[PDB]
């Protein structure tokens, strides 16, 4: 269930999500037809993130991100979370979308991904 | 006029009497309601001096409630003599009508809207309408929300304490009970036969509508369907079409769901759930005024975000809401530009955008499909639902038969 690009960056597969390599990375898709699925994103990214984004505390480390709302439809408004984590002198960017009514998403698989994700 | 009489007695003072009893009250409303003569009574008791008397002696809000919409229903001539009336009754005796489920309503909102209301029913053609099918006794699991119940979300009791510091503290399995019950769209919709379906559509239509001002109607609240088939004929749409987009909504609401979308609108969060028949969002009926046909604007614009979501939990003006949103995607959709959505023209080969600004009798299916996507999510972002579109087209089917 691992997966490596091309350019060492090296992740874990999502369960029951599909996989695409892209430029930098991978895309995953939740499995199924779903109503509301899951969509996210990992790149290794040579630009440094943005000034000014919020911190947390990732495992071992530290991670800067920003989430963004949006008007949605009747399954609620449109997030999108944007996270970066410095692996060398690179960082490893991951980017998720859901849509929620109840309020930001914890978007744990994203955290999740990010915080496996490694440039080997 | 004989009912301008008989109110007249029934609210009078006498020595040593100064109560008019909950009988009295009744027969008060019943005496509005059974009127032919609506204005003349109304002119006749301003003229008594027995108008202003008529709103401060109908005390318990309930009662209130009656005599306030039948009042605001029935009168045109006379209806600012009544408003004038009741405003007048109002200084220094301000509750009114603003209690239980109409507490995010001043009193004179209240009668407005009643007044609004009554008029867009008369006008648009849904004042009356006998129920044609039979609300569902389900408490749980899919098609257990208003849509089948007829069970008005702001009559459900309080999430139990224990779920609600659950939902609080984000607890990911609590989260998932109050909210959308389906997953597997396509394994739902293969536990039912095309009968079970049609019996749905017929449950979700035929009933009457769930409203919270039910005596702002001549006679009883008139079915689902005749609101559905007022609002289309208003944004050219048609009734199948709503109702496909409805019974889709439906089917992926619980009664819990109703419970955690109006509970959590009108918190001190005052979340921007989806509320009611087409899960219409709170801040989205505030963006697009998505009650314009049924409300005049002076009532729209000084309704409170929680009078919104309330209002949203009435049937009626949830389905114009809905039709009136429907029609936005669509015009909406008229305006885009085909080679700049790939991705939409990918999942739906036959999409017509110039079409979307006609009457869906005259839509490709692949426009049906396509703006059900665009319903349960952003509208022409180019990012899709995968497994919206086959769920409301079966729908669909299944009233266009
Ligand atoms: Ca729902
Ligand atoms: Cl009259
Ligand atoms: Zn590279
Ligand atoms: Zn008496
Ligand atoms: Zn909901
Ligand atoms: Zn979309």
């Amino acid at each position: 269930m691992t997966l490596t690009h091309p350019n060492g960056l090296v992740v874990e597969r999502p369960v029951g999500f599909d996989a695409r390599r892209s430029a930098e990375g991978f895309r995953f898709d939740e499995g199924g037809k779903l109503r509301n699925p899951r969509q996210l994103e990992v790149q290794r990214q040579d630009a440094p993130p943005p000034p000014d984004l919020a911190s947390r505390r990732l495992g071992d480390g530290e991670a800067r991100y920003k989430v963004e709302e949006d008007d949605g439809g009747s399954a609620g408004s449109e997030y999108r979370l944007w996270a970066a984590k410095p692996a060398g002198a690179r960082w490893i960017v991951v980017s998720a979308s859901e849509q929620s009514e109840d309020g930001e998403p914890t978007f744990a698989l994203a955290w999740a991904l990010l915080e496996r994700a490694r440039l080997q | 006029t004989a009912t301008s009489d008989l109110i007249e007695s029934l609210i009078s003072y006498s020595w040593d009497d100064w109560q008019v009893t909950r009988q009295e009250a009744r027969r008060v409303i019943a005496a509005i309601r059974n009127d032919n003569v609506p204005d003349a009574t109304i002119a006749a008791l301003d003229k008594s001096g027995s108008l202003i008397k008529l709103f401060q002696r109908v005390g318990p809000p309930e009662l209130a409630r009656s005599l306030i919409a039948s009042i605001a229903g029935r009168t045109t001539m006379q209806r600012y003599q009544a408003r004038n009336a009741l405003i007048r009754s109002l200084i220094n005796n301000p509750l009114g009508t603003q209690t239980d489920n109409w507490i995010y309503f001043p009193t004179i909102t209240f009668f407005d809207i009643c007044a609004d209301l009554a008029d867009a029913a008369g006008r648009l053609g849904f004042a009356a309408a006998g129920a044609t099918g039979v609300a569902s006794q389900a408490i749980q699991g899919p098609f257990s929300g208003v849509g089948a119940t007829g069970v008005n979300p702001t009559d459900l009791p309080s999430i139990a304490f224990g779920d609600q510091l659950k939902l609080l503290n984000k607890d990911p399995a609590t989260v998932t009970k109050y909210s959308n019950p389906l997953g597997d769209l396509g394994a739902y919709l293969s536990q039912l036969s095309p009968q079970d379906k049609l019996n749905q559509a017929q449950t979700l239509v035929g009933q009457p509508i769930s409203t919270l001002f039910p005596d702002a109607y001549p006679g009883n609240p008139p079915s689902r369907a005749k609101v559905m088939s007022a609002a289309a004929r208003k944004y050219d749409l048609t009734p199948q079409l709503i109702g496909a987009i409805i019974l889709a909504e439906q089917r992926d609401q619980t009664r819990d769901e109703d419970a955690k979308d109006y509970q959590a609108a009108v918190s001190i969060k005052s979340a921007n759930t989806s509320i009611g028949l087409g899960q219409v969002v709170v801040s989205t009926a505030i963006k697009y005024e998505l009650f314009t046909d049924l409300l005049g604007q002076p009532v729209r614009r000084g309704l409170s975000r929680k009078a919104v979501a309330t209002l949203l939990a009435s049937d009626e003006f949830n389905i114009f809401a809905t039709a009136r949103y429907i029609r936005y995607v669509a015009n909406l959709a008229s305006q885009q530009d085909l080679r700049k959505l790939p991705k939409t023209r990918g999942a739906f080969p036959s999409i017509d955008l110039r079409a979307y600004a006609g009457n869906p009798r005259n839509w490709p299916r692949d426009n049906v499909r396509a703006l059900a996507s665009e319903y349960t999510s952003r509208p022409w972002d180019d990012n899709l639902s995968p497994g919206w579109p086959m769920f409301v087209d079966d729908a669909y089917a299944t009233f266009l038969d």
